[PDB]
DNA sequence: GGTGCCGAGGCCGCTCAATTGGTCGTAGACAGCTCTAGCACCGCTTAAACGCACGTACGCGCTGTCCCCCGCGTTTTAACCGCCAAGGGGATTACTCCCTAGTCTCCAGGCACGTG
DNA sequence: CACGTGCCTGGAGACTAGGGAGTAATCCCCTTGGCGGTTAAAACGCGGGGGACAGCGCGTACGTGCGTTTAAGCGGTGCTAGAGCTGTCTACGACCAATTGAGCGGCCTCGGCACC
């Protein structure tokens, strides 16, 4: 019911179209994405509670990503997140 | 187009990530940008991990990604290893180091 | 048989070889069994309290996964 | 010849990914140790598999760490002093 | 929001000829808050695991057994149980 | 009148309940959870202060200092296991 | 601009820390290694501290951010909040 | 018990490191004190493990290989 | 190099979760003001770091030994796989009832201040 | 730090009303138990050779101590950046009702691989 199988297959086809994903690897990456999402969400919750704010906006979940993914990969992930948020915001063309 | 995954150009589902954030009960209210940012971050993470695992599979002359290739991708790279150091992958094995 | 001998000598030699060692002394096995038994105690005593809280008479893989997550050694292939 | 065989064994087992503990003895051991905390318990086969694949990983990590502190002492043979020191440093116990 | 008065109250009933310094009060307060937070997080995690949205006495009795090991987990359980039981007796 | 007097404790059941609500650990908080948490905190704090007082008597000081708390925590093996990754200021 | 302040951790300071730890003799190359280790740990903690300050749009690194960063690193801290 | 690193050099070190992450920063004295206590505790623990490693190798002088081994075993790298 | 099986892949039906539209209360962005606490500077001095001489405890290389792991062949064992019985408990649904959020007074205990 | 004293916001009691989950019955998945074949793995014994350990000598770098330098700590003194608070407005996110197509499962194809 709650999984990420089709999206994992889609990403793999986008990057390495010649390959295919096994059931065990699908389960491992499903758990991996769930764990990373839980970690980022709980760090953003800690950040929100730290400044007496009860909402978890894009700022909180970006600071949590920067704080929990140090190094080059963190900067790349933050760039990707800002690009996605900006792309969503360009639908304000109304 | 429609939906929020296609609106931001993300393969990962924004709505599902929003639902997971709501169900986990991490804060009273979840802003609009949080699911979009988290979906983008997770999509990039899984893209990097899948690319590394596929490269490991190609170096092994294997066309199917099993957990062993995932562990090779996680441990060989010097950064995902830091992020996933205390994580054991079932049937993942260990890298050949021979001291 | 204490049934801890199920973790027999070659079953520790193979595991240590996967570890990376080249020579294993004769007294390593008793200490290894002690280490394994205390780790199993520390994980089972949580994977059983999880079921006892869920008012269940069986131990499932999700309970063991939560117990391993508490000790800091997360497991990904299960649940 | 006292060497060599150990090197080939290391190369074979590190490349492999199977389980190195016999399934039935470990199942009996986990049942025996669990029967102390709550009598008349039942284990899902997946739960026993998860416990086996966690214990094997922890033991192999501990053996790598004790090999480090065995070679550090100008040796190649691991002894209970090495395991005790590795566990002491890691913070598990004395 | 502090436990300073309660810390002094509990100290005076166990060691009459003793007093707690301000730094001691601060570290005790932080320790108690952290212990409470740890137990509460474990209780909430258990409640979510069982697909329930209430932290009852069960989810705390089965969380202290996870945090505190058998040394006091089999004793602080006993001290805790009398507390919830005594409330029932006073109500009747 | 107060729930603390009902439970025969000294820690504030009302304050523990308020902290449980504010921390947002679950949507609904049961009635017995604050009582049980207050009892557990009672026992833990009583044991820690007992050990700290023993340390202070050993050091022949009438006051309790964070160093005494650190000695109390790291002398008892079980409390050491519970609080082994803890560093105390001025200790 | 502050430059080359890692040497502020003087040789007697590292010697005193080692004597407190329980050692009896210290090799001459231990000081540089200890300075490197301290610099790495301090960078790891301070990066998270300034991240916490940036989150609250603050310019002064409050101790309530350092304690949070240390709690994140796994080494908690009592006595400041 | 007592601070073993001098306060002013440690404060200047903290300021120099933090100027990389966000320029024109400010530190309140409580934060610097907390960092000093944490670093002293960490280094004391590291030297405790270093002495353990040195005693392990039939040695009494802690050497760089001992610190490296202790850090590798503890996990940090 | 030749082979069979099994797990992944593509097409279709669908339904359930995602999306769309509108509403509304409030959490939070935002501007202004304050004071407090952090920064920069002055000088004394004295604790503390630093540079050097030095003898010696100690690291490290060489050597000998004797022993205790390793490899290997053999026998015993018990694990692994296939198959059957079964019933014990996991998971759902219907219901209600009883526990708990929310709100209104009502009051005290615990917070801060003063004191000898 | 303990013993009056004043005080005030949070804790408590009573009420409502609403749905979370406790209880019961039922379907059936699967986990325990047993048996049989077969056979790979483990236990045992033995010879042999690497290596763990102890001893000895060399040289070398380190703790100690003394004189020298230095800058940390103290204590003001002054300035102001901004942490924190308050008042006010509004953009936003929870919520509901209606609509619809994206992903999931069943089903047929087909190559990857473990095998000899």
């Amino acid at each position: 019911g709650d999984s990420f199988a089709t999206y994992f297959r889609r990403v793999l086809k986008q990057v390495h179209q010649g390959l295919s994903l096994s059931r065990e690897a699908v389960s491992v990456m499903d758990s991996l994405v769930h764990d990373i999402l839980d970690r980022i969400a709980t760090e953003a919750g800690h950040l929100a509670r730290s400044t007496k704010r009860q909402t978890i906006t894009a700022w909180e979940t970006r600071m949590a990503v920067r704080l929990l993914l140090p190094g080059q990969m963190g900067k790349l992930a933050e760039s990707e997140g800002t690009k996605a948020v900006l792309r969503t915001s360009l639908y304000a063309i109304q | 187009a429609k939906t929020r995954s296609s609106r931001a150009g993300l393969q990962f589902p924004v709505g599902r990530v929003h639902r997971l954030l709501r169900k986990g009960n991490y804060s009273e209210r979840v802003g609009a940008g949080a699911p979009v940012y988290l979906a983008a971050v997770l999509e990039y993470l899984t893209a990097e991990i899948l690319e590394l695992a596929g490269n490991a599979a190609r170096d092994n002359k294997k066309t199917r990604i099993i957990p062993r290739h995932l562990q090779l991708a996680i441990r060989n790279d010097e950064e995902l290893n830091k992020l996933l150091g205390r994580v054991t992958i079932a049937q993942g094995g260990v890298l050949p180091n021979i001291q | 048989r204490d049934n801890i001998q199920g973790i027999t000598k070659p079953a520790i030699r193979r595991l240590a070889r996967r570890g990376g060692v080249k020579r294993i002394s004769g007294l390593i096995y008793e200490e290894t069994r002690g280490v394994l038994k205390v780790f199993l105690e520390n994980v089972i005593r949580d994977a059983v309290t999880y079921t006892e809280h869920a008012k269940r008479k069986t131990v499932t893989a999700m309970d063991v996964v939560y117990a391993l997550k508490r000790q800091g050694r997360t497991l990904y292939g299960f649940g | 010849r006292p060497g060599t065989v150990a090197l080939r064994e290391i190369r074979r087992y590190q490349k492999s990914t199977e389980l190195l503990i016999r399934k039935l003895p470990f199942q009996r051991l986990v049942r025996e140790i669990a029967q102390d905390f709550k009598t008349d318990l039942r284990f899902q086969s997946s739960a026993v598999m998860a416990l086996q694949e966690a214990c094997e990983a922890y033991l192999v990590g501990l053996f790598e760490d004790t090999n480090l502190c065995a070679i550090h002492a100008k040796r190649v043979t691991i002894m209970p002093k090495d395991i005790q020191l590795a566990r002491r440093i890691r913070g598990e116990r004395a």
